[PDB]
Parts: C-alpha cells; structure tokens; sequence
C-alpha cells in the first residue's frame, strides 16, 4: 500500500511511521498541492528547459556554421567549385581547388571535433542522469542533495525531449521551537542517554522526543540505556527515570 | 599583451572566504540541519555524539571521553596546520 | 622616457615573450620604452530591449581616463551609476560587481551573497521542529544529442570528380571523420537506453486510483489525448523546440 | 584582416568557445561555494565544549 | 601563409584548452558533490571523504 510505502520511506529519514499515519490526509494535501505547483513552476518559467534548449541550439549554430563555412573562398579564387572549374584550365585551377579542399577539410574537422567533445559532455551528463534514476526513482537515497533539496523521500521521473525531467519529492522541517537539552539524565546514580532521541525540557519538566520531528515522551527505562555514573558525563542533569514495571509489581 | 587578456572572476577571494565562513558556521552551530532546511541549533558535543551514532559507535562512548576526543581533535588540526606551513608540494 | 639600464653597446631591449620592449634614439643616447597604445575589448551591459533601451558600456582592462563613470576592478564601467547598496546579481560584470535596473536607469553595485543569520547557539539549547512540508522540485538533465552523418564526397566536393579525385590524394582523414560521427551516433542511443531502459517488465498502475489520497494524474499517462503523455510531460515536450 | 575576413567565421567558433569557457568557470565556482543560502555567523562566545 | 599557420596555432591551442576546461569542469562537479555530501552531511560512502 502506497501510504505504508511512504511510511517506509519516513522511517528511512528518520520520522517515526506513526508521524505519518496520524497526518496522511495533510501530507497527501501537501504533496498534491507540491505536484500542481510544479505545472505552474513550469509553465511560467521558461529558463528551467534552458539546458535542453541550449544543447539544441549549441548543435543547430554548429550546423548552420558547418554550412556557411562553404561560401568562403580560403584564397581560393571562387567559393563554387563549378565556377572555378569552368573559369580555368584544370592544371591552373588545381591549386585552387586544393587551397578550397583544405579549408574545407579544416572546418569539417574542427566540427568533428567539437562535436567529439560536446559529445563527451552530453555522456557525462547521462550518466548522472542514469545515477539520479537508479538511486532516486528506484530507491530512497540518503546522499545530501543529491535528489533534491531536503531529506530525500521519492522522486519520479518524466519524460523530455533529449532528456528527462525529475520530481524530487523531499521532507522538509518547517516550524522549529528552542528546547534545553542535557547529555544524559542519571536518576539512582546511573547515566541515562537516549535510546533513538534526544532529551529536551519545555521549562519544568524532561521529555525524550525523536530528534526530527517534536513528538515528546516520558523518560522510561525503555527509550534510555544505562551507562556509566553521573561523575562522567559533562552537563549531566537530574530527573526521574519511569519503571513501567513498578506499578505492575505493585498492583 | 598580444590580444591575449584575463577577465578577472565574478566572485572575489573575499566572497569566496565568506561562503566558506558561512559554511563553517552552520555546520559548528547546527550541524547537517541547515543543509537540509532551516539551520536548528545543537550543541557541539551533542552533534558530535549524533555523529558518532552515525558511523556506529554509541553516544557514551563519546560522553565518556569527551576531553580525549576534543584534544585529539586540536591535536590533528594543529598537525595539518603544521603540515601545511612545511611541505610546499601539498599543493 | 625609460630608466632601463643598457649597456654602452646594447641598442634596443626585449621583453620575456622576445617583443621589442625599448628602443635607442639614432641621434641621441636617451633610451625609450615602447609600450602599445591602450586597447581591449568593449562590453555593453543592457537589460531587455522590451524594459528599456538604455545600454552601460565596460571598456575592459583600461583606466577611465584612457577613454556616471565608475573604475572598476573588470574595467571602466560607463553609463552605469554606483550604488552604496548591494543586492542579489542580476548582470554579472565581474570582480563582485553586478549591475541591474532598478528606480529608472542602470546601476553598479557589490553583489550580496545572501541574508545574514546567526544561529542562536548556547551550550544547551536545541531547536526541533514541531511540523513540516512536504516539497518536490525540479531537475532537468540532457540526455542526448541529434544524431548527425556528414559525408565527405558531397561536402567537400560538390559532385564534382576532379575534386575527389584530389581530395583521394589526403589518405583516410574522411573516413576516421565518418568513423567519429558513427561513433557519437551510437553513443547517443547507448546513453538513452541506459538512462530509460533500467526496467525489466512493463508495469501498470491498477485501474482504481486508489492510494490513501495521494494523486498522481499530473504524473501517470494520460489517456484521453492520442499521445500516452502525462500532463506534465505534454508541457514539456510543448515548452522544448 | 582583409586577407583573414576570407576565411570565414573562425574567429566567432574560437572567441564563442573562449568566452565559454570563461563562463563555464564562473559557474564552477558557484556550483561549489554556493550552496549556502543565508550567511550564518558563529556566535561570539567560542564555548564548543 | 602568416595568416594559415597563426590560424592553425590558435585552433589547436583552443581545443586543448576546451578538452582542459572540460577535466576542470569535471573536478569541480567532483568538489561540489563532496561539498554536499560531507560538509552538510555525514557519508557512509568508503573513501569519499
Ligand atoms: C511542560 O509540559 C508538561 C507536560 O507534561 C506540562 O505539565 C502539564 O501542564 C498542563 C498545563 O497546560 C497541566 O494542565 C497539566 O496538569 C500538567 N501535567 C503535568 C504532569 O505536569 C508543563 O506545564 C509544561 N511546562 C511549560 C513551562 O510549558
Ligand atoms: C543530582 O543529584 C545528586 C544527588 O541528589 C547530587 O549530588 C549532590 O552533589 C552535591 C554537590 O557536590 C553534594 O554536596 C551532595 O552531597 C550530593 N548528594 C548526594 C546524595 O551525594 C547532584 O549534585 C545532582 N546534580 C546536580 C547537577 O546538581
Ligand atoms: C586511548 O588513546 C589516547 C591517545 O589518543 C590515550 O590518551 C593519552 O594517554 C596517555 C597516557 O598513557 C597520555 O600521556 C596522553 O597525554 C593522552 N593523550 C591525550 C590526547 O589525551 C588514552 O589513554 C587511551 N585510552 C585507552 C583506554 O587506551
Ligand atoms: C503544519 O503545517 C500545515 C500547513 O502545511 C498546517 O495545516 C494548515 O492548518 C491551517 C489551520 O490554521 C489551515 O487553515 C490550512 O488549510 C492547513 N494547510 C493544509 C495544507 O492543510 C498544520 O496545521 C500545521 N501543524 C500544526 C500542528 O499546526
Ligand atoms: C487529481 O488532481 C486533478 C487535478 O490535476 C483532479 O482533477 C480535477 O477534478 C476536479 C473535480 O473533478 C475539477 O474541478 C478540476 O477541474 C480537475 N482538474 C484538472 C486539472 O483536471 C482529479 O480529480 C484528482 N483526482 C482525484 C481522484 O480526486
Ligand atoms: C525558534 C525560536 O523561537 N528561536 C529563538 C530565536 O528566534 C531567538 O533569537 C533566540 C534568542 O537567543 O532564541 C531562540
Ligand atoms: C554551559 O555554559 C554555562 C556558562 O556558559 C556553564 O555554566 C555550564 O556549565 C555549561 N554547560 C555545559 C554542558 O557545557
Ligand atoms: C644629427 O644632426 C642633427 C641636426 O643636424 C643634430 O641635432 C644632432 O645632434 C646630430 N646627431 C649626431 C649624432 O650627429
Ligand atoms: C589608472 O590608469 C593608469 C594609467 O594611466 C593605470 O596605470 C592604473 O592602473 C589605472 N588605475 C587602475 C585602478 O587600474
């Protein structure tokens, strides 16, 4: 299923699957409304196909120029060959035609040449292309911006003339609030960390929240592990630790 | 001087100290955050301790010998420096 | 009038690159220095012609008095007025100076390289973030050219038997020429099919859009047109020509 | 350069490849040293534990 | 015969500074992705960083 799907992937960035399924209908809002956006983003703004556009036009003015390299004469008497067959004897016009054969060969060759180096550069670029599809479109990937700006979720990929278009879809933290955070906690002498989270206070009392997303907790002895003593720990603090065992011992 | 001129670059050496400055900043006072979205503020032993957990290692581990690894940081950076200011091919 | 130090028999000096860098007056010992007359290249700095049609022009690697008129590190920048502000760049002239036009006439100023922050830091204070969005963005890559043969026989040569006969005489420069473009050609596909064809089967969507909400009409197929192209992908292949 | 203007447009391919290049460098730069958004400084108390 | 040889010499010296600009285009995207990948990030990648 397309949300449990999409629950994997929270998890993979780090947020709690819980954080999805109690906020499906607003992330479904957000990507929809992500995804409209996207026809607008295009649409208005004709820049964004500028690199396809100019892979186009570098190769049409390498053609048109290709071309026009014909009418010059190269110290050659005439550009038309037949001109300049008709006009002299051919063992004159040899020289002639000579000096038009080797401009001519120079600018096919100079052609040739940049194509082999645009060439390269269009294979570089396809290969990133070919990297983004594998690592992106099938799979969830954790390299920092490489398929987008965020934390990496999904991404789709489209379609374009010489090229493809990706929809990189990524988590980003929108509204943050200023905690007080401490190291470790230690309750009956012993050092408290944080299993999964981090320890953060909202002025009296002590939570364990993820460190993505604000979603507090009761410190237990089931998100903190013991180590060590409180004599260690630099910025230790004291709290209670809860032992959800004790009120079922005592009932 | 033979019609063969140098167009100087559009970002000075000052502009280019300043990203790499901003850089510094934001990775020191808010780790891989600001990177990702908005910039939030983590203590830098605690980042540190993240980063530990990351290439697994457990936070105590950190918090426990948190003087060693800060001076063997100074110690490391200092070498570079050192290192920097000797060898002239590094370069 | 130079105070290059010749020998009683030197004549005329040199440079590092062997240009004649001074030279000894024939009729008397005063030495003079030759330095070419002040040239470069001329760059006119406008907006739109449909914004407006006043133009800056930046005279490049001369100073301003060689030549309202700003000196600055790219060349002598005229028409341009210097602002004490500084903005994103619009206009990239050069050095850490952009131009722009702003309320109206051209401007030069130092380009801002952003907004200044602080990150509010302290020992024990950690920001979490209570919510978040969920973003998508796009990435536009090329993937291939148009693939392009060209054939010596009637470029070089327009059907014309005298002229391949002498262009036979230049061994098998046509042929590696014909052989580098075949080889592009097929690099082209090659990079295609590998970006594209990373599928072992065809998979289809099921007939019931029916994923917890989340809709992808922009981005599946659309059926009603005669071309299989998403909405998304109809925009694109219309935007691109 | 009467002479040169019968060789056609070679100037314009090697002054376009030139002022590519150049440009090219440019957006090298702000490829790596701009990805930054916003200025961030360090505070003014260098307490980093 | 001025003209051909300064000609020739300015293409070959263009190309080679194409094929140059293209080995230092590919470095700085190299320097770029490390920038991306290990100063706003922390990489699992062996020997990236
Ligand atoms: C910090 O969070 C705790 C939640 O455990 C708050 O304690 C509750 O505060 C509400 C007031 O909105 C009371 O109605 C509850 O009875 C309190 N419960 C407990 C167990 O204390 C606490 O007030 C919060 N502190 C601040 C400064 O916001
Ligand atoms: C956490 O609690 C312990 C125990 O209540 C505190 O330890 C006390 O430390 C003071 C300062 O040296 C001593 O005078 C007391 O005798 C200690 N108490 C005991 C029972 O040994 C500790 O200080 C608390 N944490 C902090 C940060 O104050
Ligand atoms: C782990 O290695 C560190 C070295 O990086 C040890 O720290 C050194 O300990 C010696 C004592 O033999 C001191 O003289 C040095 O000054 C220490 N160096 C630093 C940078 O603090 C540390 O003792 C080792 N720990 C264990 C358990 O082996
Ligand atoms: C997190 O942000 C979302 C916005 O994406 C909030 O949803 C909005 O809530 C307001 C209520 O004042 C509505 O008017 C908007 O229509 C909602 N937007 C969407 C896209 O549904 C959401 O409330 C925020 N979370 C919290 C806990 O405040
Ligand atoms: C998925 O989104 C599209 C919008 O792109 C929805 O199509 C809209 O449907 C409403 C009501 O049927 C119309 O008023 C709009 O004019 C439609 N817009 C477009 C662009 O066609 C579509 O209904 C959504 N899918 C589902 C299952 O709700
Ligand atoms: C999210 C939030 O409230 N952040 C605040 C910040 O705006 C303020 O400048 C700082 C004071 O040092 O405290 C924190
Ligand atoms: C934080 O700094 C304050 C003063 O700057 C100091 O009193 C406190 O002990 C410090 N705590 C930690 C954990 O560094
Ligand atoms: C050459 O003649 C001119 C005028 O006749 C005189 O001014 C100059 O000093 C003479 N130089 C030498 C080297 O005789
Ligand atoms: C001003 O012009 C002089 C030559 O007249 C030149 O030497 C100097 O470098 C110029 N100033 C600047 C800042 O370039």
């Amino acid at each position: 299923p397309f949300p449990m799907q999409m629950a994997y992937r929270f998890n993979g960035i780090g947020v709690t699957q819980n954080v999805l399924y109690e906020n499906q209908k607003l992330i479904a809002n957000q990507f929809n409304s992500a995804i409209g956006k996207i026809q607008d983003s295009l649409s208005s703004t004709p820049s964004a196909l500028g690199k396809l556009q100019d892979v186009v036009n570098q190769n049409a003015q390498a053609l048109n120029t290709l071309v026009k390299q014909l009418s010059s004469n190269f110290g050659a008497i005439s550009s038309v060959l037949n001109d300049i067959l008709s006009r002299l004897d051919p063992p004159e016009a040899e020289v002639q035609i000579d000096r038009l054969i080797t401009g001519r060969l120079q600018s096919l060759q100079t052609y040739v040449t940049q194509q082999l180096i645009r060439a390269a550069e269009i294979r570089a670029s396809a290969n990133l292309a070919a990297t983004k599809m594998s690592e992106c479109v099938l799979g969830q990937s954790k390299r920092v911006d490489f398929c987008g700006k965020g934390y990496h979720l999904m991404s789709f990929p489209q379609s374009a003339p010489h090229g493809v278009v990706f929809l990189h879809v990524t988590y980003v933290p929108a509204q943050e609030k200023n905690f007080t955070t401490a190291p470790a906690i230690c309750h009956d002498g012993k050092a408290h960390f944080p299993r999964e989270g981090v320890f953060v206070s909202n002025g009296t009392h002590w939570f364990v929240t993820q460190r993505n997303f604000y979603e507090p907790q009761i410190i237990t002895t089931d998100n903190t592990f013991v180590s060590g003593n409180c004599d260690v720990v630099i910025g230790i603090v004291n709290n209670t630790v809860y032992d959800p065992l004790q009120p079922e011992l005592d009932s | 001087f033979n019609g063969l001129t140098v167009l100087p670059p559009l970002l000075t050496d000052e502009m280019i100290a300043q990203y790499t400055s901003a850089l510094l900043a934001g990775t020191i006072t808010s780790g891989w955050t600001f990177g990702a979205g908005p910039a939030l503020q983590i203590p830098f032993p605690m980042q540190m301790a993240y980063r530990f957990n990351g290439i697994g290692v457990t936070q105590n581990v950190l918090y426990e010998n948190q003087k060693l690894i800060a001076n063997q940081f100074n110690s490391a950076i200092g070498k570079i420096q050192d290192s920097l200011s000797s060898t002239p091919s590094a370069l | 009038e130079s105070n290059k130090k010749f020998l009683p028999f030197q004549q005329f000096g040199r440079d590092i690159a062997d240009t004649t860098d001074a030279v000894r007056d024939p009729q008397t010992l005063e030495i003079l220095d030759i330095t070419p007359c002040s040239f470069g290249g001329v760059s006119v700095i406008t907006p739109g012609t449909n914004t407006s049609n006043q133009v800056a022009v930046l005279y490049q690697d001369v100073n301003c008095t060689e030549v309202n008129v700003f000196q600055t590190r790219a060349g002598c920048l005229i028409g341009a007025e210097h602002v004490n502000n500084s903005y994103e760049c619009d206009i990239p002239i050069g050095a850490g100076i952009c131009a722009s036009y702003q309320t109206q006439s051209i401007i030069a100023y130092t380009m801002s390289l952003g907004a200044e922050n602080s990150v509010a830091y302290s020992n024990n204070s950690i920001a979490i973030p209570t919510n978040f969005t969920i973003s998508v963005t796009t990435e536009i890559l090329p993937v291939s050219m148009t693939k392009t043969s060209v054939d010596c026989t009637m470029y070089i040569c327009g059907d014309s038997t005298e002229c391949s006969n002498l262009l036979l005489q230049y061994g098998s420069f046509c042929t590696q020429l014909n052989r580098a473009l075949t080889g592009i050609a097929v690099e082209q596909d090659k990079n295609t099919q590998e970006v594209f064809a990373q599928v072992k089967q065809i998979y289809k969507t099921p007939p019931i859009k029916d994923f917890g909400g989340f809709n992808f009409s922009q981005i599946l197929p659309d059926p009603s047109k005669p071309s299989k192209r998403s909405p998304i992908e109809d925009l694109l292949f219309n935007k691109v020509t």
